[PDB]
């Protein structure tokens, strides 16, 4: 999962 | 309810992650917000009209600092509101608001510290979270680190937030381990540890200052969400968490019954009060805030929606949703925070935007 979207 | 009054973007254009009102204002000044993001935290008077008045900013002297979190306290001689800050480098600012001077930093966790928080009850008990694995318990009267929350017991991977209670007798925690765990702060030994740090003051002995080592939680819990634990907060004796699966979930230590302050550290059970779901939230590091008298919750998800819910019903799982959306808001919102009245909220967001909501 990430922090930022992509 | 809330409508949408104003919005602005910071020359930046990095991620706000964090937002704080300052609830120490005095009586008869402007309502004033504090936004943290990329190197600088700026700060913000609300007036009539929706007017979101620049003030000034604190700029780190390293380009690489990014700074992720902030929080308010006062001088607790002066009364005068601080605001410490903190982000990927490691370092704690403590920051006059008026001039924007830092007075003072504080270093230990070397590695990023994800929140910071402060005791409810004594403005100088200042909690940090770091992405070392530990959370520290520092006095900034005496500029000492009381104790370090940490060992193979405690977090195994970042911590993301922690909380006291009302009382500030506890703190819970989560983070990337996918766990919740409770640490006591009013054992005999850490009630004389916090007494030490006062009578502290390195030009009158010889000692260093002993930390504490906690090495054991007094509760943990896996069992409530599956993923990167980014937000906790007490809701009495209950605990409000959500990770990045869409819901924040209301649960406690133990079985029904089961009294928060007669939980042994063996303690196997959790029980799950409601849970409330929202969508596009997929993304970690997205924090609720709730209004002073915890009436309130609201977040933000990933595509620029509020969602606010009213906890004042009779069980948790009874929560009334209200969502506020604006035709322009659509970056992802890190964080929100209520005035101390209650009549604005303020929410942050990916490309450095800030938006106004007023009741």
């Amino acid at each position: 999962h990430r922090k930022v979207l992509r | 309810s809330f409508k949408c009054v104003n919005s602005l973007k910071e020359d930046h254009n990095q991620p706000l992650f964090g937002v704080q009102f300052n609830w120490h204002s005095k009586e008869g000044d402007p309502l004033v917000f504090a936004t943290v993001g990329s190197n600088r935290v700026t700060l913000y008077e609300c007036h009539s009209q929706g007017e979101i008045r620049l003030l000034q900013s604190y700029v780190d002297a390293d380009a690489d600092e990014n700074f992720y979190t902030c929080a308010w306290t006062y001088d607790s001689n002066t009364s005068h509101p601080l605001l410490a800050v903190a982000g990927s480098r490691g370092i704690i600012r403590i920051i006059n608001p008026i001039t924007m001077q830092c007075i003072k930093h504080y270093v230990g966790h070397g590695n990023a510290i994800n929140e910071l928080k402060f005791h409810p009850r004594d403005p100088n008990l200042l909690l940090s979270v770091s992405k070392d694995h530990a959370l520290r318990l520092w006095n900034i009267q005496t500029d000492t680190l009381v104790a370090i929350f940490g060992g193979v017991e405690g977090h195994r991977d970042e911590v993301l937030s922690a909380d006291y209670d009302l009382l500030g007798e506890k703190i819970m925690s989560c983070g990337m381990d996918h766990s919740l765990k409770l640490w006591r702060i009013n054992s005999k030994r850490m009630m004389n540890a916090i007494k030490e740090s006062y009578d502290y003051n390195p030009n009158k002995t010889n000692r260093p200052f002993i930390s504490q080592k906690i090495h054991f939680p007094d509760f943990s819990t896996r069992d409530i969400h599956r993923n990167y634990v980014d937000c906790v907060r007490w809701l009495g004796d209950l605990i409000l968490s959500k990770s990045c699966e869409n819901a924040i979930v209301c649960w406690k230590p133990g079985k029904m019954e089961d009294d928060i302050d007669k939980i042994k550290p063996s303690e196997s059970n959790v029980t799950i009060l409601g849970r409330f779901d929202y969508s596009q939230c997929d993304i970690w590091y997205m924090r609720f805030s709730m209004d002073f008298w915890q009436k309130m919750l609201a977040l933000g998800n990933q595509v620029g929606k509020l969602y606010v819910w009213d906890l004042e019903v009779e069980d948790p799982h009874k929560a009334k949703c209200t969502t506020l959306t604006h035709h322009k808001c659509g970056a992802a919102i890190r964080q929100t925070s209520f005035s101390r009245d209650s009549s604005i909220l303020i929410a942050v967001c990916d490309d450095a935007s800030i938006w106004r909501w007023d009741r």
